[PDB]
């Protein structure tokens, strides 16, 4: 009986494993978590999508009445840090090719980024220890928007022009883009820091030296990657139209918006009604009041306008839109520059930009001419509000994750003054494209969904873990 | 993780 | 052989075999004192669980050793890892064993003497001996053939007074009973077919579940060929057993074969024996689950609808693209003559040992077995989208909702090998000198434990109904899998004896493991024990008997626990994965189980005290014990913050502790010549309690549990196994808060403690008659304590079919104590509540639990149960003579016969589960299928 | 040269006895084979266990013969490809194969 | 139906 015989003989020896071949897994770990359950209630707190009225799954997170109990995130944050974080933290030990250490860091930063825009705090100049600091402390959100920012700095300076040897499903060693996806990424994290009123000096001017330079990425920022075949689909499809059955239908602000501005894009990704063809939308969290205040035979399925998961399957996991950096150069400019013709110039690029992706290429005129042209905006914050609303359309069924993130920000679309039941009631008085408070809300404080719950898993392993607060407490950089 | 549940029809 | 000094329960072949059970282990259920025995669940051929005082690993292995001749045998388990979904259990390792075999059973409970066993044995040790040699009467032949029936025990407690419907209206394809009041009226339901419909009077079908069971049958046969001489023996056996189970369908079958042949000569001095055996097994099971399954889809069925009225396939309105209903569930008769779900097994297992003893006061014994398997799982589903999607109402007119999107079809098939090898190398001193008596032995074990297996799947089938790896046009699965672990010790037992009066023993063995850190697989653990007979004019205290030990019992760890690893990349997401290979490229990842080279073995330790005793030439009897266990220092995969690179750490646990009490009193009131009555009565009540789990990970770990749901944990201050739960919010008063609008309660803040696992105490009482050669036997087995969860009961709430939901005759109710709570800026106040659950959504508050809300489904653990009934007929050897026969005794039983439970528990048998014969399986029952009465004939004849 | 001498070790046991109504033979073998070809690359390992017996009382007799056989082999495969003969014979006369 | 060999280099 030999002894020595407990190495793991289903697992390569370490030795063998390099770089390479684990740096593949932090862009899809990312994605599985950004563009699977998260992207999910981002969608509803974006107001996007809603829970179709036969079926209940998603009732706890239209309602707003989940807890921190009901662990509504604890997948997406053990993917997030036991899954990408830990193999870029290898990477990072494995490979000293600064081509690759700085994509891994952007990806890198672009985990805490979702973290910190989840739970406001999160664990970061102590996680990813081993043993050796099992219970790491939740640094606050402004101080890991700070540091991860200065580790892309460090990084993109350490880039000696030598490419990468590692394989990336996302940019291919196109370092020219990488550096694209960096700048973006401070872009986005820049505009927070301003909207939320800290060093917002530097950060205004550190935007305009940024959006002057238009070294940004071409295309959108995405993982195009996935097949129709199990374990291989895009995860929002996989968990909704596989292991699950249809559970997402349209919300009231996305269809009224759509419709009001005679947007063809109401078609891509929305289908028409079951029973009488036309584009309908349900009232944040008004399953269960809808079916109360007409029949229950007047309130199935066929009554709303289910969401299409037919173009799910193979569709990419998208970081970063085209047509969402444009609205963020769009934004710069208007509000930052007093350049009203080169706002209104990548305002259109991104309308433009959204008008590709979703196949209705050459139509902008649809909207950049009727309605949301740029010429009706007259205020220089009506402005804004066309940038905003646009922006928010742009990332429909793209990066959910953000536009709840863009819309905390720019607290745009606003918040309607009237309750749910009141615009069911006469919806005369509803503006098209505002948000609506869930008819039904678990909030004690009334009002939209701010932020997500700390990990139960970190609740119940971490004594250092933030104390639970309700759903109603903004985010760091949300300050109204 | 923890294994999820999946609500009904009705 | 009462020189033990811990408790310890013998049984006799003829008690384990006359309950007729196709199993050695689930006879004995409610028998033996601190021996929990728990079938999984009446499906045939599941697992038995057989946990000896208490949990001690907290995951998750805590079988005893069962050893048979004296051969440690394998005691696998073979069940779902996803019960959620696809559960089922297709049978423990000892269940292969031949009950007819059995001669005496012998279970040692104490985890303080155990060198001669090894560190398996710290869990118990089922001691099982074989028959062996004649020479009687008689050519040497015994035959039992047996012919037994089974029906439905405990269905769910249903209401009766509404039908199908949703918010208290009517509907014509919902899938549960929030309809109106029964009229009898004449109603439309189902889906439409060629523009017509089904018409039938609204009222209530009573008996429409249970009339959905058959009667399962079940025939047995066995045989054994014995014979003997001055210098020999053999004993060759043979048994078929041959279920198929309540639920209709071939779908719930399980076929047993053994055989066997044993053998002994002596030829000096020298002794050389050989036991072989061969046993077969095929399962099939129908599968339980949230999905599309039997149960699951029979019981979301409203109780106006007939379920036997839904099996003929030519009735175009029982076709799946029409069934009455679409809502995530399919026709059970369909479900059960679809899919597939089979299991087939060969094993091969047995031992050679070669005594030979010299010098006049030596012996030795070398012992080699072997147990090997070969096992082979194969399931598949139809590709219903294909089937069925398109231009059916259930359908293309379902959207995405339909039941069939996206069933594309799957097929899989694994093939699992298993082989162990243990050698013992023994030499045993026994001299006596004045009156004084030393038996020493000193030995060498050795083991070699090896388990591969090789399994494909495949998805999306090309020819919708054919199971095949070739029948697909999409990219295969492949999985791949091997353990090997190996273990030497050196052991030795020391037995002392003055004048059969007092009886000291001294055990020390010391193991070297391959699953611990090379630079410390040495372990050692030693024992005492002490019997002392104070019983040495009376003729009236028979026996008096009194017991002490204190050992210890080293453990190693599961396999590959030391090294880190690096899988291959996969993702886990909610009801999907993302698993690498993307695209074209292939990755690795950094393992998220942390591992750890400073492990040390594992050390349980024990204190036991007891006292036997006798009066009235055995006409009373009782035995008591006292036990301490602690198991330190286990090696557990415990949780950790995923923000710190993994998700959980291998390291030495705390003490998990079992003190309890173990009580059998047994007597003889009646005893005449003719006729004898006989009185048991046996008591086990257990402290589990968990000690201490290393602080730097938190207080908790989870054993099992729903994601955003009632899980079971292990916590340091608590027993073993606490649930946690939603329970609703309460004022600083009393005082249930309810939304202020719709009249639901309101989630607290965090999930309250609801309760262990465990029992607070178990017993049983037992008795037994004999007029001549008649024979009656009665057996109670009584559990009180504990909580366990019941989607059985969620999914009645849930649907509207459970009694409990006729509550306010399903008028709007206010909740009975409720309140508001009333927020301005920062100032709590509570207001006298005023909104009414309407009658739309009271529906809702019975989904979630009522004012219990998610805690509702953790059902009380506790019944008492008629275990079994033995009548059995010994004819007259008068009777024969003029036949070939030597004997003949003509049984009729019944096991499982009637379950009684609180009050609280309308819903299910508590013994069942849908996570397997260990630990995992105290969390629940995730709709385990029905459990089931058992009765039969049986028929022994001697030749 | 190439070529090494292969080496074997064999073990037999066996254990009889019998009575005027009864025999039994119980028997093990055990074989390891390391041939001639360089390297492990051409093993045999053959284990048997057998245990067969008879007994009569009658009249009737009843008898059974109950074995189990374990192998192991390993195969210096033969081809066209890259084998390792197709790679030996295809040598030079003047190259030295041992180096 | 057949089988295809090899030739080699030279
Ligand atoms: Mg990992
Ligand atoms: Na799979
Ligand atoms: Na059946
Ligand atoms: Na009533
Ligand atoms: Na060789």
């Amino acid at each position: 009986c030999d002894l020595n015989i407990n190495d793991d003989p289903n697992y390569p020896m370490n030795d063998q494993v390099t770089a390479d071949l684990i740096f593949p897994s932090i862009s899809a770990s990312i994605a599985s978590a950004v563009g699977g359950e998260i992207y999910n209630y981002a969608g509803f707190f974006a107001q996007y999508y809603e829970q179709k009225p036969e079926s209940n799954q998603y009732n706890t997170l239209c309602e707003y009445t989940f807890t921190e109990s009901s662990q509504q995130m604890d997948y997406s944050y053990r993917i997030l840090f036991a899954g990408a974080l830990e193999d870029a933290k290898q990477v990072l030990e494995k490979t000293t090719n600064p081509a690759d250490r700085f994509a891994t860091t952007i990806l890198r930063a672009y985990a805490f980024q979702i973290m910190v825009d989840n739970t406001s705090d999160s664990p970061y100049s102590e996680a990813l220890q081993g043993n050796a600091n099992a219970t790491p402390k939740w640094d606050t959100g402004e101080t890991v928007y700070k540091g991860i920012l200065g580790e892309i700095d460090a990084a993109e300076a350490a880039l000696d022009g030598s490419g990468m040897d590692v394989p990336d499903l996302i940019f291919n060693k196109n370092i020219a883009q990488w550096k694209g996806f960096a700048n973006a990424l401070r872009l986005r994290m820049y505009l927070r820091f301003i909207d939320a009123n800290i060093d917002a000096a530097s950060y205004t001017e550190k935007v305009k030296t940024l959006v002057q330079n238009n070294e940004f990425f071409t295309g959108d920022v995405k993982l195009d990657c996935f097949l129709d075949e199990t374990d291989k689909r895009n995860p929002w499809y996989n968990t909704n139209a596989v292991g699950l059955t249809g559970n997402h239908c349209a919300a009231y602000p996305l269809v009224s918006y759509l419709s009001s501005t005679g947007d063809p894009r109401i078609a891509y990704g929305i289908s028409k009604t079951d029973a009488d063809g036309k584009y309908v939308g349900q009232l944040p969290g008004g399953k269960t009041h809808m079916q109360s205040i007409l029949g229950t035979d007047n309130w199935k399925n066929k009554n709303v306008s289910a969401i299409d998961y037919s173009i799910g399957a193979t569709k990419p996991v998208y970081f970063f839109t085209q047509a969402e950096l444009q609205f963020l150069i769009a934004e710069v400019y208007a509000r930052f520059h007093n350049d009203d013709a080169n706002a209104k110039s990548a305002y259109e690029a991104g309308v433009t930009a959204d008008f590709a992706v979703r196949g209705f290429a050459g139509q902008e005129n649809t909207i950049l001419e009727g309605a949301c042209a740029w010429s009706a905006a007259s205020t220089q914050a009506d402005k804004l509000n066309l940038i905003y609303m646009q922006k928010w359309v742009s990332l429909f069924y793209m990066d959910h994750m953000e536009a709840w993130s863009e819309i905390r920000r720019t607290d745009c679309p606003k918040l309607s003054s009237y309750s749910a039941a009141q615009i069911q009631a006469s919806e005369s008085v509803y503006t098209p494209g505002e948000l609506v408070a869930p008819w039904t809300n678990g909030l004690e404080a009334g009002g939209l969904m701010k932020r997500m719950t700390y990990p139960l898993s970190a609740r119940q392993q971490n004594v250092n873990t933030p104390a639970g607060v309700p759903g109603s407490t903004p985010v760091w950089w949300d300050i109204k | 993780g923890g294994g999820g549940g999946g609500g009904g029809g009705g | 052989e009462k020189a033990l000094g811990y408790a310890a329960t013998s049984v006799g072949g003829e008690k384990i075999a006359e309950s007729r059970t196709s199993d050695v282990m689930s006879s004995l259920a409610g028998k033996i004192a601190g021996v929990q025995i728990s079938s999984t669940s009446s499906d045939p051929g599941a697992s038995n669980s057989v946990i000896i005082r208490g949990v001690s690993s907290l995951s998750g292995t805590n079988q005893p050793l069962y050893v048979v001749d004296g051969v440690p045998l394998n005691n696998s388990t073979v069940y779902s890892t996803d019960g959620l979904n696809s559960g089922y259990d297709f049978g423990n390792g000892a269940n292969a064993i031949n009950p007819d075999d059995v001669a005496n059973m012998t279970i040692l409970k104490g985890a303080a003497a155990t060198a001669l066993y090894g560190s398996r044995a710290a869990n118990g040790v089922v001691m099982i001996t074989t028959k062996s040699g004649r020479k009687e009467k008689g050519v040497g032949i015994e035959y039992n053939g047996g012919v037994q029936w089974s029906t439905v025990l405990r269905l769910p407690e249903f209401q009766n007074e509404f039908g199908m419907g949703w918010n208290g209206n009517h509907t014509e394809l919902e899938n549960g009973s929030w309809g109106p009041r029964f009229d009898g009226s004449m109603q439309l339901w189902g889906n439409v077919y060629n523009n017509s419909q089904k018409l039938k009077p609204y009222v209530a079908m009573p008996d429409n579940i249970k009339d959905f069971f058959d009667a399962g049958f079940r025939y047995s046969n066995s045989l054994s060929f014995n014979g003997a001489t001055d210098k020999s023996d053999y004993y060759v056996s043979f048994s078929q057993i041959s279920d198929d189970g309540m639920i209709p369908t071939d779908a719930d079958s399980y076929d047993k074969y053994t055989f066997s042949a044993r053998g002994s000569h002596k030829a000096g001095a020298l002794t050389f024996s050989s036991s072989l055996n061969y046993a077969y097994q095929k399962n099939n099971f129908a599968t339980t689950g949230q999905g599309l399954s039997m149960l699951n889809s029979l019981y979301q069925t409203p109780r106006d609808i007939s379920i036997i009225g839904l099996e003929d396939q030519n009735d175009p309105f029982n076709t799946p693209g029409y069934y009455y209903t679409p809502y995530g569930v399919m026709n059970p008769y369909y479900i059960l003559n679809n899919y597939l779900n089979e299991y087939e097994s060969e094993r091969f297992y047995g031992k050679f040992q070669l005594d030979y003893e010299f010098l006049k006061y030596f012996k030795f014994t070398y012992r080699m077995g072997l147990d090997t398997t070969t096992g082979q799982s194969d399931k598949g589903k139809p590709n219903l989208y294909a089937l069925y999607y398109e231009g059916t109402p259930n359908g293309e007119g379902q959207g995405s909702s339909s039941p069939f999107s996206g069933e594309t079809g799957q097929y899989s098939e694994q093939i699992t090998r298993r082989r162990e090898i243990n050698q013992d190398i023994m030499v045993n001193f026994n001299m006596p000198v004045n009156d004084f008596n030393i038996n020493a032995l000193v030995g060498f074990n050795g083991n070699e434990r090896k388990v591969s297996y090789q399994y494909s799947e495949v998805n999306d089938l090309t020819i919708p109904t054919w199971f095949n790896l070739k029948n697909s046009g999409k990219t295969p699965i492949v999985e791949q899998h091997m353990e090997l672990r190996r273990l030497m010790g050196v052991f030795g037992q020391f037995e002392g004896s003055w004048k059969n009066m007092l009886y000291l023993t001294v055990t020390a063995r010391n193991d070297w493991s391959s699953t611990l850190p090379k630079e410390n697989r040495s372990f050692f653990y030693p024992g005492i024990t002490g019997s002392f007979i104070f019983s040495e004019l009376q003729d009236v205290i028979t026996f008096g008997k009194i017991r002490a030990s204190w050992g210890k019992t080293g453990n190693d760890a599961d396999v590959y626990m030391v090294n880190p690893v690096y899988a291959q990349s996969s993702n886990r997401i909610p009801f999907g994965s993302l698993t690498f290979p993307l695209g074209g490229v292939n990755a690795y990842s950094a393992g998220n189980v942390l591992g750890s080279n400073t492990l040390s073995p594992e050390m349980t330790t024990e204190s036991e005290v007891g006292l036997n005793m006798a009066f009235f030439k055995n006409r009373l009897s009782f035995d008591v014990s006292y036990y301490n266990r602690n198991t330190d220092k286990q090696i557990f995969s415990l949780a950790m913050d995923p923000a710190s690179g993994y998700t959980a750490q291998n390291m030495n646990l705390g003490k998990i502790r079992n003190r309890g009490i173990e009580l059998l009193i047994s007597g003889t009131p009646i005893r005449t010549k003719d006729f004898s009555w006989e009185l048991t009565w046996n008591f086990t009540k257990n402290w589990s309690k968990v000690i201490s789990l290393p602080e730097e990970l938190g207080g908790i770990t989870t054993i099992y549990g729903l994601n955003g749901g009632t899980s079971m944990y292990a916590i340091t201050g608590m027993p073993v196994g606490v649930f946690k739960a939603q329970v609703a919010e309460r004022d600083p008063q009393g005082r249930i808060v309810v939304n202020s609008s719709t009249g639901l309660p309101v989630e607290a803040s965090e999930f309250g403690i609801c309760g262990d696992m465990n029992n607070k105490y178990q017993m049983g009482v037992s008795t037994n008659l004999k007029y001549k050669g008649i024979s009656l036997g009665i057996d109670f087995d009584i559990r009180q304590g504990g909580v366990m969860y019941s989607r059985t009961k969620d999914i009645n709430y849930f649907t509207g079919n459970a009694i409990q939901t006729a509550y306010n005759d399903r008028n709007p109710l206010i909740v009975p104590n409720s309140v508001n709570k009333i927020v301005n800026g920062e100032n709590v106040t509570y207001v006298e509540n005023t909104t009414p659950i309407t009658s739309s959504n009271i529906y809702k508050y019975w989904g979630d639990g009522g004012s219990d809300m998610g805690s509702c489904f953790l059902v009380d653990k506790s019944y008492v149960k008629l275990r079994s009934v033995v009548l059995g007929w010994d004819l007259p050897k008068r009777w024969l003579a003029k036949t070939p026969f030597q004997a003949v005794k003509v049984s009729a039983y019944g096991n499982n016969l009637f379950v009684w439970t609180p009050s609280s528990n309308t819903f299910i048998d508590p013994e069942m589960t849908s996570f397997g014969n260990d630990l995992e399986g105290n969390y629940g029952e995730y709709t385990a299928n029905p459990s089931s009465r058992r009765f039969g004939f049986n028929l022994m004849v001697k030749f």
